[PDB]
């Protein structure tokens, strides 16, 4: 997160820290007991799939103080028009081979209904994005979970307000844009999975997942977050199925 | 109803025939008596931070 602050330990208890062989790989975001929501994206290059470790309850990666709790994950399913290495589609449900127990440090962000997020959540200005990745573009990783409160905006104006590449991927659908185009705030690689949530009316929502963008709070350009609202019945329809044998499991789209 | 303001309803809202609305919401809470306001039934309800909630 570029720009951003510590978020309060404790003030973003939906946060997930995925590790594979121990290292830093990727945030992610509590629904329940047992489900995560990630970017497909992160799992690209996952050979060791028994060494990936989902993280609860996580805020200063120095220091065990007794609040984090540690899972397997036991699936990752990706929709089938996901390709891997490209921007479309970036979303990853994953079930936890045991459920975390809900604490004042771990508790679900709400993933809401289709109609509600589309017509009312997409309209909320601001929203909050979290992670331990980089602190600034080609800079070291946080130390501390940070926050950043963002300004969504319709993706026609993103176009319009972005310096043009050209070679950089389409905005397409499941996509939105979130931040600035001054280079002074984003989130950033190491955030990648991680919550875009929303306030309405005293709760918070899933809205976003933090997904891809032209390097770090580069000038001229905004972040790109995967659409959940796109995903919502895809998403429910899994968690509602018995598991199936395999760690990774291509789920067709819609 | 719902389109506008949400037909009023804290969390999610259905329309039915004509001016009809019933405002529903997430698992882990119940619809109060006015119809619209949603309030916990568990412990840790999805998307409130407890350290603030008890602030
Ligand atoms: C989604 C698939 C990948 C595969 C490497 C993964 C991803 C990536 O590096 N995400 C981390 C990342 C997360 C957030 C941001 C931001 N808000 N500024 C930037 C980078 N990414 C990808 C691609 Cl094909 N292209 C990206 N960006 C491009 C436009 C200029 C190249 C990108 O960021
Ligand atoms: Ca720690």
């Amino acid at each position: 997160i570029v720009g951003g602050k510590v978020c309060p330990k404790g003030e973003c208890p939906w946060q997930v820290l995925l590790l594979v062989n121990g290292a830093q790989l990727c945030g992610g975001t509590l629904i329940n007991t047992i489900w995560v929501v990630s970017a497909a994206h992160c799992f690209d290059k996952i050979k060791n799939w028994r060494n990936l470790i989902a993280v609860l309850g996580e805020h200063d990666l120095s220091e065990h103080d007794g609040d984090e709790q540690s899972r397997r994950v036991a699936q990752v399913i990706i929709p089938s028009t996901y390709v891997p290495g490209t921007t479309n589609h970036d979303i990853a449900l994953l079930r936890l081979h045991q459920p975390v127990v809900l604490t004042d440090h771990v508790v679900p962000l709400c993933l809401p209904e289709r109609t509600f997020s589309e017509r009312t959540l997409a309209f909320v200005r601001f929203s909050l994005v979290s992670g331990w990745g980089q602190l600034l573009d080609r800079g070291a990783t946080a130390l501390e979970l940070m926050v950043l409160n963002v300004p969504r905006l319709m993706t026609q104006d993103c176009l319009q307000q972005s310096r043009k590449v050209g070679d950089s991927p389409n905005i397409t659908e499941y996509m939105f844009c979130a931040g600035y185009s001054d280079g002074s705030k984003d989130s950033c690689k190491g955030d990648s999975g991680g919550p875009h949530a929303t306030h309405y009316r005293g709760t918070w929502y899933l809205t976003g997942i933090v997904s891809w963008g032209q390097g770090c709070a580069t000038v001229g350009h905004f972040g790109v977050y995967t659409r959940v609202s796109q995903y919502i019945e895809w998403l429910q329809k899994l968690m509602r199925s018995e598991p199936r044998p395999g760690v990774l499991l291509r789920a067709p789209f819609p | 109803i719902c389109v506008n303001e949400n037909g009023g309803c804290e969390q999610y809202c259905s329309d039915h025939t004509g001016t009809k609305r019933s405002c529903r919401c997430h698992e882990g809470y119940s619809l109060l008596a006015d119809g619209v306001s949603c309030t916990p039934t568990v412990e840790y309800p999805c998307g409130k931070i407890p350290i603030l909630e008890k602030r």
